[PDB]
């Protein structure tokens, strides 16, 4: 009887990406039990922001192929579903994008909304081959917390659209792995303490420490479901 | 349950049943726990967890 | 394209239609996507008024089985390219290899 | 020459890798096969057919 | 609405015996089910606070592989009685207790002296029979708080220690239904005790067990 509690030590990063997070003090079992817990709530659930729908100035359907532009309307989606967008205050942003010449358009092109920043401003969209050609559009970026598709949002609506909106389905979810390990952890006197190493890599988009709180916190939720049984 | 044309059984257990049930029921002659004594079943499952 | 194939698959994606092959080599000198125009060598110049090639790549269009037949560029502008080599990813095309 | 290929990167040469488990967070007993197989997607799609 | 989740609202709380127990709960969130299900698992087995028995002595027999007259059981045999003998014990830590009786007839659990704070719950369990009037059998048993299940291998006879009050848990998770959305985790307690405390307090005390655990993380 008479056990410890966890504390939370040595927030390492060895890029923007991908860190690993350390628990210092642990009891002989709760290793595994909590690792597993934090990687699949980590995994499931995490609040993310990523980008819905896709306005271009003379595009009428995708499956078309703008003039000057190298790729399809449809590659231009598949690259914009990969943009790495932290939004600070609000829901819904509505990026611009302006560009002309001959060269890649790349995300640092975006017009500086302010409190949106883009996390990765290397990030290729398109190629522009030609002195007069120009692309023109308006990004939508929500924030949402699951993995949506195009037509549950499409049956959701049912009521009208125009013509030139192109549906991209969303992907929001900031973290891609996680693994985690027990090792033999160093408090005096004892040498049954366990300590927990969480190695993960995320997309850049939020913080480790707040999500360790945040699953923490809806693991929380569900225990006090729990404890006031009848 | 039992077949028209012979008195056997239709509803014999197929190959994946047939590899985790024999999987379960053998022996091996040095494992964790060897040779300890049992009060019911759900003990030892209780060990195996 | 596939990691573990045979050595096979450049001439069965080249040696059907689905792809463009460049006639005479030469230069890139204008790609967008839809169509390909190539400068062509001096040295494969017929001398009466050779100019250049134009390839217009299908598009979006409908084949037999009700699938989508599509091509797209696979070369960057300025670059150099030789005769009888690959220009448009088909369908199910990889830089000139089958790839399903 | 599999062997020497899998011996190149720092890969195990039985091809068989400890996996663990999504569900219990445990560890499946025997070493697993696991490796990268091309497949393909026939056309035989099920809104087709009900 | 991106923090909000679903919260559950159960259904029953159907017992079968004074210490069987099955507890459903519907709807959680789609992965829900194996999360709960497998920490309520792992604690419930692996660390609770009991009381149990961990050494016995003979005052007749001083080994294991070796025999007793007048017992139709054995010395093994009555170890393993001695497993499964069920007590709770106040504030103390630990405490010896002594048995003994001569005559003919099943020497079962109430025949233990009382010792006063201990308490046995099942003054029906059978510990051995003896056969002859002038068999008597007399020993020595340590009761002591533990806090899980510890083999005979890593530890006067020693015997080994079962301290956690339950005896079976085992989950299922199975489709439930919000009438729009498609599937919800349902999810199954199925368990037992060993009559030291009702099956309901168990797992309120593992949930519990492990909000403290995470507490030092709730903090926001």
């Amino acid at each position: 009887t008479e056990f410890l509690k966890p504390r939370l030590v040595d927030i390492e990063q060895v890029s923007s990406t991908h860190a690993k997070v350390t628990l210092e003090p642990l009891e002989r079992g709760f290793g595994h039990t909590l690792g597993n817990a934090l990687r699949r709530i980590l995994l499931s659930s995490m609040p993310g922001c990523a980008v819905t729908e896709v306005e271009i100035d003379g595009v009428l359907h995708e499956y078309s192929t703008k003039e000057g532009v190298q790729e399809d309307i449809l590659e231009i989606l598949l690259n914009l579903k990969g943009l790495a967008v932290r939004v600070q205050g609000k829901d819904e942003v509505i990026l611009t994008l302006n560009k002309s010449g001959i060269g890649p358009v790349t995300a640092a092109d975006i017009t500086h909304d302010g409190d949106v920043e883009i996390v990765k401003p290397q990030h290729v969209i398109c190629h522009l081959t030609d002195e007069n050609a120009s692309i023109s559009m308006r990004i939508k970026v929500q924030r949402g917390r699951g993995y949506v598709p195009a037509s549950t949002r499409i049956h959701s609506e049912e009521d009208e659209r125009p013509i030139g909106r192109l549906l991209v389905d969303a992907c929001y979810s900031p973290v891609e792995r996680i693994a985690y390990n027990v090792e033999a952890a160093r408090v005096e006197q004892r040498t049954d303490l366990d300590k927990l190493v969480i190695e993960m890599e995320t997309n850049g988009t939020i913080d480790p420490e707040e999500a360790i709180r945040r699953a923490a916190t809806i693991l929380a939720e569900q225990l006090e479901a729990f404890v006031d049984l009848r | 349950i039992l077949s028209p044309a012979n008195g056997e059984p239709i509803i014999v257990p197929s190959q994946d049943v047939v590899l985790g049930l024999y999987y379960m029921t053998r022996d091996c002659v040095n494992a964790k726990g060897e040779g300890m004594v049992l009060t019911g079943p759900k003990e030892a499952e209780r060990l195996y967890r | 394209k596939p990691l573990v194939g045979t050595g096979m698959e450049r001439a069965v994606a080249v040696d059907s239609g689905v792809t463009a092959v460049a006639k005479r080599g030469g230069v890139v000198q204008y790609v967008d996507a839809s169509r390909i125009v190539i400068k062509v060598n001096e040295d494969e110049m017929y001398p009466g008024e050779a100019g250049i090639d134009i390839y217009n790549l299908t598009k979006y269009t409908r084949s037999n089985q009700n699938t989508c037949i599509n091509q797209m560029p696979c070369v960057s502008l300025g670059e150099p390219v030789e005769r009888g080599d690959v220009l448009a990813d088909g369908p199910s095309t990889d830089l000139g290899e089958l790839a399903l | 020459e599999i062997k020497e290929l899998l011996k190149l990167g720092d890969l195990p040469t039985s091809g068989q890798i400890r996996l663990y488990d999504g569900r219990t967070g445990e560890q499946f007993e025997r070493p697993v096969t696991v490796g990268y197989m091309y497949m393909l997607k026939l056309n035989h799609l099920v809104d087709d057919k009900m």
